[PDB]
C-alpha cells in the first residue's frame, strides 16, 4: 500500500475537498468522529482505504490532507463545522489576508511568507507514510491563492519530492459564478508555472457543472455547494481505484501511464453519467448503454466542448454499480459505429475499463438521486484546447491595453511573465493542434 | 433587439442577409470582435468555434456547420464517398476519383487506367483535361498543391440549338434542426461555344464556369438558363420533365451526402447551433444520369435569386430561433 | 483584511459621515448608546469591520472626527448618534480653514494632522488585519479637501501597503458656499489621483438635479443631499458589511474595478430614488431596479453614461428577490447596450445579492461604475477653474498662505490629463 | 472486438478492450526568483516614500 497525501489549496480548493472528504467518509463507512467501525484492524493497517487516512491507536481515521488558505474564513467553517474532529488543527494552515484575486500577490508577496510553513506541515504527513508516492492537489484557476500559492508550491513539491506524482483538480473560471474580472490573467499564469510540475490535470468549467445543475438537477441558482457536491462525485469516481480494491489505476503513475502519452498533454476530459435530481418524483434506470453513450454527448463533459473535431489519445471508463464487462462491450459496440471517436494514428483505438460494484454514494438530503450505476469516462481528446483557446483570448483581450496588469507588477512580478505565460500557452494550443488535426 | 457580427466582408451572400436583417427593425448589428452576439455570419477558414457557446444569456448561431469542410474540400470530398460505408465505393453518382500529391492513390489510380487503356474505351480524366494520364500529372507536381483526379464524363447532355454543355447549381440550406431544404431555383450555368469531342484545351466548351464564359450571352442571359426554361426544353426536346428525369436524382444525392456526415456536424445538442447554405454543382449525362461534381461550402447565388433566396435563409433558418412579431423551399424528407 | 478606519474631515464630511454612521448602526440594530438590540446574527458577522467591541456589549464605530472648526463636530456630539462615538477621537481645531486650501494643507491643516495620525495609530493598533481606510469630506471647502488631502499623504506614508478609499462631495454652483470652490477641487482631485485607491465622486450638481428634477423638492436643502449620500454609501458598502458568497474587501474591489491606477474615481448609482419622510409601499420589481440603477437620472454624478463607456461595473441588489431575475436583467442591460461597455474586459460586469434589505426599503439597488463619462465632472471643474485663473482671480487668497502660482499650474494640467486619459480609452 | 487482461475480485473487475491496433529549477534558482521580485517590491515602495519626502520638503517650503 503507498499513501496519496491531498493539498487542497485557496477557497474552491479547500471547500471542493470538504465536499470530496466528505464523500469519501460516507463511501468507507468513517463517521465524522474518525471512528470506522468495520475496520478490525485497529490503529494501523495496509489497506486500500489507508491510502487516503492514516490511523491511530484510538482508532480514528485521519485525512491525509493539507488544507491551506491565505485568509482563514474558509478553512474556519472546517475547524467548526459537522467534519471537524476528522482533521488534526496542524492540517489547516490560514492566514489574515487573503491573494485579493491577485496571482503575483499569491505566488510572491505572500506565498514567500507561508510556503515554508506549508511545506512543514506537509513533510509531517510524509514521515507518516511508509510508501508516499504523490499529491492530489484542489485548487481554482481564479483565484490569487488558487492560482498564484499552488504553483509556487508546485514548483517546491518537484524539488522536494523530485520522485513523487502530482494530480491537479483544477477549477477553470466561468462568468456564471466567477469572482473577479483578472481570473484569465491568474488562469493561464499559473498553467505556465505549473505545467511542468503536474504529471495530470482534470480540468473543470464552472460552467458546465453551472449547467448540468441547471439542466439535470433543476436547481434554478446553483451554489457552491450544490457544485460542490457534483465534482466531489467526479473526484471519487477518479479516486475511487486509489481507495478500493481493484486492478486498474491503483496507483498515480498509472493515471499518467493510462491517460498522458505526451507530457504536456495532461488535461484529460472527464464525463460523468447519469446525473439524476432527488426531487424527481418518478425515475426510469438507465442501463449500462445509456449511460455509456451519455459520455460522449457533450452536456455532460466536466468541460464543454466538442470531441468529434479532435482526437483521442487515451480512455477508460470507469463504472460503479451494476456493470459486468458483457453489457459494456456491448454498449462499446453499438456506440462505435454510431459516432465520431477518431484515435491518432500512433495509439490503439481502445477503452481501459474498470468497474466497482459498490453504485455511487449520494450525501443525505443532497441533490444527486441514488443511482444502480453510474460512469465516469476520462478522455485525452485535443478537442480540450477549446478551453485554452477560450481563455487565451480573454486573456490578449485585456493584456493588448494593459488592463490590470499594474496589480501584478505592483507586487513584483516582471511585465516579461505575461507574455512567457502566454506564449507558453501559444505553445500548448500548437502542440494540441498537431496532434489534434 | 437581436445581435449579430459580420465577420466576411466578401460574402455577397450574407452581405444581403444582413442587410434584411437590419431592416425588420429587430436586429443590430455589432464590431467583430464584440462577443455578445445573438447571430455570427462568421469567416470563411479558422472560424473560432470553440468560442461560441459560452455566453450567459445568449444563445448563439453561426451560419457555417463546423466539419463541412469534410463535404466541400475536393480532396476530402473524395476520400469520405471511398471511405463512408453509407456512401459505398459502388457509389453510382460519382465520377470515379482518385487523390494524387505532388511529391496518397497514384498506384491505384494507374492500375485502373490500364484497365481504361486494355479495354480500350473512353479514357480521358480531369484535375485541366487530358486524354494521357502522365501528362498532367507532370502538371500536378508542377503546382505543388494536392489535386484530384477524376474520370471527366465524355458523354454529357447537350442543350440545342447550340450542342452545348452544362453545369446545374443548387442551394441547399441546413437549418439548426438539421432539416435539409433544397431552394426550388436552380442555375444551368451553360457554355456558349459548341462542345467539341477533341479539343481538351479549348476550355471555354468544356468548363463552364461563369467567368471562364465572360458567344457568352448568346442564348440566355449572363450564360445562366433557370428551371422554367430548362423544364420546358426538356418536355419538347426529349418528352420528360425536370422533376422525373434529373431532380429525384439531384435530391437523392443531396439526402445522401448530408445524411452521411450528419453525426459528425450536428448541432442538436451542443451549446451552440449552426445553419450552413450550401452549393451543390451537378451533371447530366446524354442518358440523364445526374453527376455530383462538387460540393460548395461558401456559394455565392445567381443575381436574379438573391432577393428570394436571402428572405428564405432569414425565414427558416435565422428567425426560426429568433421570433418576431409560400415557402420557396422543398424539405428533403428523413 | 477585515477592519477599516473611518475619518470624516470638514463640514461636509462629518455631516455625511455622521449619517452614514446613523444609517448602517440602524442596520446592524446598534442604538444610539452602542448597544445591540437586534435580531438576526446576520447583523453581527461582520460587524467588527466597521466597529470595535466595547466593555459591556458595546459597540463602539472605527471612525475618527476631525475639523479645524469645533462648531460641527459640537452638532455630531448633540446629534442622534453622536453618543456612539469614541470621546478620544474628535479632534478639532479652533480657527478654521475657512474654504482656503492652502490653510487646510499647508498652514492650519498642518499644526493639527499628527494629532489625527496618533489616533489614527491608536485605532490601527486595536486592528486584527486593518484593510484599509475610507474618508468623506468635500472638495470644495479648506478642511476636508486640503486637509483631507494632507491626511490621506500622510497615511499613506505610514501605510503604504494599505488600500485608501474616498467618498469625495464635488462643488457644484447650484449648491455653491464660495467662488473659490473649482480652484480648492482641482487641487485636491491632483491628490486624490495619486494617494487614493477607490473615490467614489458624489457631485453637489447630481445631488441637488435629483431632488429638485427627480424628487420635486424645489429648494432643497443639504439634508435632502445628504439622505441620497447615505443610502449610496449604505449601498456600497453593503458587501464589506454582510455575509455574502463573494465576501468582498476594499482590496478585491480596486483590483477588480481600476484596470489603470490613475482611472479610479467611479460614479455611484442608487434606485429607487426616495425623498425623506414620503415613504414607498410599491415595491420595484427586478427589471424596475436595474432600468432605474443605470438611467443618468440615478447617477450620483452628473455626468451622461452614454457620452463614454464603462470599463467595469459592480452593482449591489438588495432585498428579497430572484437571483435567477436580477442576473437574466442584468445580462439583458449589457446584451442590449454593449456599445456602452468595453469590449476588451470580458465578463467586466459583476452582481451581488444581499438578503437584508435598507429601512424603508424592500427592493434596494446601488450601482457603482468606472466610466470613462466621468471626464464631463472633471472637465466641469477646469473650466471653471481656468475661468478665473486665466485671470489669477481670488488668487491672492493662496499666495497669502505660501503656496505659488505654479502650484496651481502643475494642479490643471494633472487633472487636464486624467481628462485625456479617460478619453483614450472611451475610443479604443 | 478482443478484450483482454481481465482481472477480478470481491469489489469489481477490470480489463482493457481494443477495436483497432495503431499504426525543473532548482531550489536556488526559486529562492532567487521569489527575492528578486521582493527587491522590485522594496524599490518600488522606496521611491514612493522618497516621492512622499519631497512632498514634506515642499510643506515646509510653503
Ligand atoms: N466549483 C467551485 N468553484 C469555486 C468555489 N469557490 C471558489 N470557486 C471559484 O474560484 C474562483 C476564484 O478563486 P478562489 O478560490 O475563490 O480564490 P482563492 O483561491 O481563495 O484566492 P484569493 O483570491 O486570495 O481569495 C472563481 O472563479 C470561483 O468560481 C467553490 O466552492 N466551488
Ligand atoms: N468529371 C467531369 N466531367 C465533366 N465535366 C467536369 C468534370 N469535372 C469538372 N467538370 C467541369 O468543370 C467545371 C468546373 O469544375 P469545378 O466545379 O471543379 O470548378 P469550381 O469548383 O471552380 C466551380 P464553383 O464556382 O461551383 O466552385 C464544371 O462546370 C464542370 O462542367
Ligand atoms: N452634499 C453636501 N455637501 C456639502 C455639505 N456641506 C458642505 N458641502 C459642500 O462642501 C463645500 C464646502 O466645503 P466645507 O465642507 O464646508 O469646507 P470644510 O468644512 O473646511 O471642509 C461646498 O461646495 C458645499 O456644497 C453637506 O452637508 N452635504
Ligand atoms: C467586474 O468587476 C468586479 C468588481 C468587483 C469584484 C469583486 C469585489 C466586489 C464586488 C462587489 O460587487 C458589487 C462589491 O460590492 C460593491 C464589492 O464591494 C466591496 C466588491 C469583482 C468583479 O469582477
Ligand atoms: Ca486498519
Ligand atoms: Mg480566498
Ligand atoms: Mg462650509
Amino acid at each position: 500500500m503507498r499513501e496519496c497525501i491531498s493539498i487542497h489549496v485557496g477557497q474552491a480548493g479547500v471547500q471542493i475537498g470538504n465536499a470530496c472528504w466528505e464523500l469519501y467518509c460516507l463511501e468507507h463507512g468513517i463517521q465524522p468522529d474518525g471512528q470506522m467501525p468495520s475496520d478490525k484492524t485497529i490503529g494501523g493497517g495496509d489497506d486500500s482505504f489507508n491510502t487516503f487516512f492514516s490511523e491511530t491507536g484510538a482508532g480514528k481515521h485521519v485525512p491525509r490532507a493539507v488544507f491551506v488558505d491565505l485568509e482563514p474564513t474558509v478553512i474556519d467553517e472546517v475547524r467548526t463545522g459537522t467534519y471537524r474532529q476528522l482533521f488534526h488543527p496542524e492540517q489547516l494552515i490560514t492566514g489574515k489576508e487573503d491573494a485579493a484575486n491577485n496571482y503575483a500577490r499569491g505566488h510572491y508577496t505572500i506565498g514567500k511568507e507561508i510556503i515554508d510553513l506549508v511545506l512543514d506541515r506537509i513533510r509531517k504527513l510524509a514521515d507518516q507514510c511508509t510508501g508516499l508516492q504523490g499529491f492530489l492537489v484542489f485548487h481554482s484557476f481564479g483565484g490569487g491563492t488558487g492560482s498564484g500559492f499552488t504553483s509556487l508550491l508546485m514548483e517546491r513539491l518537484s524539488v522536494d519530492y523530485g520522485k513523487k506524482s502530482k494530480l491537479e483538480f483544477s477549477i477553470y473560471p466561468a462568468p456564471q459564478v466567477s469572482t473577479a474580472v483578472v481570473e484569465p490573467y491568474n488562469s493561464i499564469l499559473t498553467t505556465h508555472t505549473t505545467l511542468e510540475h503536474s504529471d495530470c490535470a482534470f480540468m473543470v468549467d464552472n460552467e458546465a457543472i453551472y449547467d448540468i445543475c441547471r439542466r439535470n438537477l433543476d436547481i434554478e441558482r446553483p451554489t457552491y455547494t450544490n457544485l460542490n457536491r457534483l465534482i466531489s462525485q467526479i473526484v471519487s469516481s477518479i479516486t475511487a481505484s486509489l481507495r478500493f480494491d481493484g486492478a486498474l489505476n491503483v496507483d498515480l503513475t498509472e493515471f499518467q501511464t493510462n491517460l498522458v502519452p505526451y507530457p504536456r498533454i495532461h488535461f484529460p476530459l472527464a464525463t460523468y453519467a447519469p446525473v439524476i435530481s432527488a426531487e424527481k418524483a418518478y425515475h426510469e434506470q438507465l442501463s449500462v448503454a445509456e449511460i455509456t453513450n451519455a459520455c460522449f454527448e457533450p452536456a455532460n463533459q466536466m468541460v464543454k466542448c466538442d470531441p468529434r473535431h479532435g482526437k483521442y489519445m487515451a480512455c477508460c471508463l470507469l463504472y460503479r454499480g451494476d456493470v459486468v464487462p458483457k453489457d459494456v462491450n456491448a454498449a462499446i459496440a453499438t456506440i462505435k459505429t454510431k459516432r465520431s471517436i477518431q484515435f491518432v494514428d500512433w495509439c490503439p483505438t481502445g477503452f481501459k475499463v474498470g468497474i466497482n460494484y459498490q453504485p455511487p454514494t449520494v450525501v443525505p438530503g443532497g441533490d444527486l438521486a441514488k443511482v444502480q450505476r453510474a460512469v465516469c469516462m476520462l478522455s485525452n481528446t485535443t478537442a480540450i484546447a477549446e478551453a485554452w483557446a477560450r481563455l487565451d483570448h480573454k486573456f490578449d483581450l485585456m493584456y493588448a491595453k494593459r488592463a490590470f496588469v499594474h496589480w501584478y507588477v505592483g507586487e513584483g512580478m516582471e511585465e516579461g511573465e505575461f507574455s512567457e505565460a502566454r506564449e507558453d500557452m501559444a505553445a500548448l494550443e500548437k502542440d494540441y493542434e498537431e496532434v489534434g488535426v | 433587439m437581436y445581435t449579430f457580427v459580420v465577420r466576411d466582408e466578401n460574402s455577397s451572400v450574407y452581405a444581403e442577409v444582413s442587410r434584411l436583417l437590419l431592416a425588420t427593425g429587430q436586429w443590430k448589428r455589432l464590431r467583430k470582435d464584440n462577443p455578445r452576439f445573438n447571430l455570427m455570419l462568421g469567416e470563411r477558414n479558422r472560424l473560432p468555434f470553440g468560442r461560441l457557446g459560452h455566453e450567459p444569456g445568449l444563445v448563439q448561431l453561426v451560419n457555417y456547420y463546423r466539419g463541412a469542410d469534410k463535404l466541400c474540400r475536393k480532396a476530402s470530398l473524395v476520400k469520405l464517398i471511398k471511405t463512408s460505408p453509407e456512401l459505398s465505393e459502388s457509389c453510382t453518382w460519382f465520377p470515379e476519383s482518385y487523390v494524387i500529391y505532388p511529391t496518397d492513390e497514384r498506384e491505384v489510380f494507374l492500375a485502373a487506367y490500364n484497365r481504361r487503356r486494355e479495354g480500350r474505351e473512353g479514357n480521358v480524366w480531369i484535375a485541366l483535361i487530358s486524354s494521357e494520364a502522365s501528362e498532367l500529372l507532370d502538371f500536378i507536381d508542377e503546382q505543388g498543391q494536392v489535386h484530384v483526379i477524376q474520370k471527366y464524363l465524355e458523354k454529357p447532355l447537350l442543350l440545342e440549338p447550340g450542342h452545348r454543355k452544362f453545369d446545374i447549381r443548387s442551394w441547399v440550406l441546413v437549418d439548426h434542426l438539421y432539416n435539409i431544404y433544397l431552394y426550388r431555383e436552380g442555375v444551368l450555368r451553360t457554355s456558349s461555344e459548341p462542345y467539341n469531342s477533341a479539343n481538351f484545351q479549348d476550355k471555354t466548351c468544356h468548363l463552364t464556369n461563369h467567368c471562364i464564359q465572360k458567344n457568352y450571352g448568346r442564348y440566355e442571359e449572363g450564360n445562366e438558363m433557370f428551371f422554367e426554361e430548362f423544364n420546358q426544353y426538356l418536355m419538347d426536346a426529349l418528352n420528360t420533365t425536370l422533376e422525373n428525369s434529373i431532380l429525384l436524382q439531384i435530391k437523392h444525392i443531396i439526402r445522401s451526402c448530408l445524411m452521411c456526415i450528419e453525426p459528425a456536424i450536428s448541432t442538436k445538442h451542443l451549446h451552440y447551433q449552426s445553419f450552413q447554405l450550401f452549393g451543390f454543382d451537378f451533371m447530366v449525362d446524354e442518358e440523364l444520369k445526374v453527376w455530383l461534381i462538387e460540393v460548395n461550402g461558401a456559394p455565392a447565388c445567381a443575381q436574379k435569386l438573391y432577393a428570394e433566396l436571402c428572405q428564405g435563409i432569414v425565414d427558416v433558418a435565422i428567425s426560426s430561433v429568433f421570433p418576431l412579431a409560400t415557402s420557396i423551399f422543398i424539405k428533403l424528407h428523413h | 483584511m477585515r477592519e477599516i478606519v473611518h475619518i470624516q474631515a470638514g463640514q461636509c464630511g462629518n455631516q455625511i459621515g455622521a449619517k452614514f454612521w446613523e444609517v448602517i448602526s440602524d442596520e446592524h440594530g446598534i442604538d444610539p448608546t452602542g448597544s445591540y438590540h437586534g435580531d438576526s446574527d446576520l447583523q453581527l458577522e461582520r460587524i467588527n469591520v466597521y466597529y470595535n467591541e466595547a466593555t459591556g456589549n458595546k459597540y463602539v464605530p472605527r471612525a475618527i472626527l476631525v475639523d479645524l472648526e469645533p462648531g460641527t463636530m459640537d452638532s455630531v456630539r448633540s446629534g442622534p448618534f453622536g453618543q456612539i462615538f469614541r470621546p478620544d477621537n474628535f479632534v478639532f481645531g479652533q480657527s478654521g480653514a475657512g474654504n482656503n486650501w492652502a490653510k487646510g494643507h499647508y498652514t492650519e491643516g498642518a499644526e493639527l494632522v499628527d494629532s489625527v495620525l496618533d489616533v489614527v495609530r491608536k485605532e490601527s493598533e486595536s486592528c486584527d488585519c486593518l484593510q484599509g481606510f475610507q474618508l468623506t469630506h468635500s472638495l470644495g471647502g479648506g478642511t476636508g479637501s486640503g486637509m483631507g488631502t494632507l491626511l490621506i499623504s500622510k497615511i499613506r506614508e505610514e501605510y503604504p501597503d494599505r488600500i485608501m478609499n474616498t467618498f469625495s462631495v464635488m462643488p457644484s454652483p447650484k449648491v455653491s458656499d464660495t467662488v473659490v470652490e473649482p480652484y480648492n477641487a482641482t487641487l485636491s482631485v491632483h491628490q486624490l489621483v495619486e494617494n487614493t485607491d477607490e473615490t467614489y465622486c458624489i457631485d453637489n450638481e447630481a445631488l441637488y438635479d435629483i431632488c429638485f428634477r427627480t424628487l420635486k423638492l424645489t429648494t432643497p436643502t443639504y439634508g435632502d443631499l445628504n439622505h441620497l449620500v447615505s443610502a449610496t454609501m449604505s449601498g456600497v458598502t453593503t458587501c464589506l458589511r454582510f455575509p455574502g458568497q463573494l465576501n468582498a474587501d476594499l482590496r478585491k474591489l480596486a483590483v477588480n474595478m481600476v484596470p489603470f491606477p490613475r482611472l479610479h474615481f467611479f460614479m455611484p448609482g442608487f434606485a429607487p430614488l426616495t425623498s425623506r419622510g414620503s415613504q414607498q409601499y410599491r415595491a420595484l420589481t427586478v427589471p424596475e431596479l436595474t432600468q432605474q440603477m443605470f438611467d443618468s437620472k440615478n447617477m450620483m454624478a452628473a455626468c451622461d453614461p452614454r457620452h463614454g463607456r464603462y470599463l467595469t461595473v459592480a452593482a449591489i441588489f438588495r432585498g428579497r428577490m430572484s437571483m435567477k431575475e436580477v442576473d437574466e436583467q442584468m445580462l439583458n442591460v449589457q446584451n442590449k447596450n454593449s456599445s456602452y461597455f468595453v469590449e476588451w474586459i470580458p465578463n467586466n460586469v459583476k452582481t451581488a445579492v444581499c438578503d437584508i434589505p435598507p429601512r424603508g426599503l424592500k427592493m434596494s439597488a446601488t450601482f457603482i461604475g468606472n466610466s470613462t463619462a466621468i471626464q464631463e465632472l472633471f472637465k466641469r471643474i477646469s473650466e471653471q477653474f481656468t475661468a478665473m485663473f486665466r485671470r489669477k482671480a481670488f488668487l491672492h487668497w493662496y499666495t497669502g498662505e505660501g503656496m505659488d502660482e505654479m502650484e496651481f499650474t502643475e494642479a490643471e494640467s494633472n487633472m487636464n490629463d486624467l481628462v485625456s486619459e479617460y478619453q483614450q480609452y472611451q475610443d479604443a | 472486438m478482443e478484450v483482454i487482461e481481465l482481472n477480478k475480485c470481491t469489489s469489481g473487475q477490470s480489463f482493457e478492450v481494443i477495436l483497432k491496433p495503431p499504426s525543473d529549477p532548482s531550489l536556488e534558482e526559486i529562492q532567487k526568483k521569489l527575492e528578486a521580485a521582493e527587491e522590485r517590491r522594496k524599490y518600488q515602495e522606496a521611491e514612493l516614500l522618497k516621492h512622499l519626502a519631497e512632498k514634506r520638503e515642499h510643506e515646509r517650503e510653503v
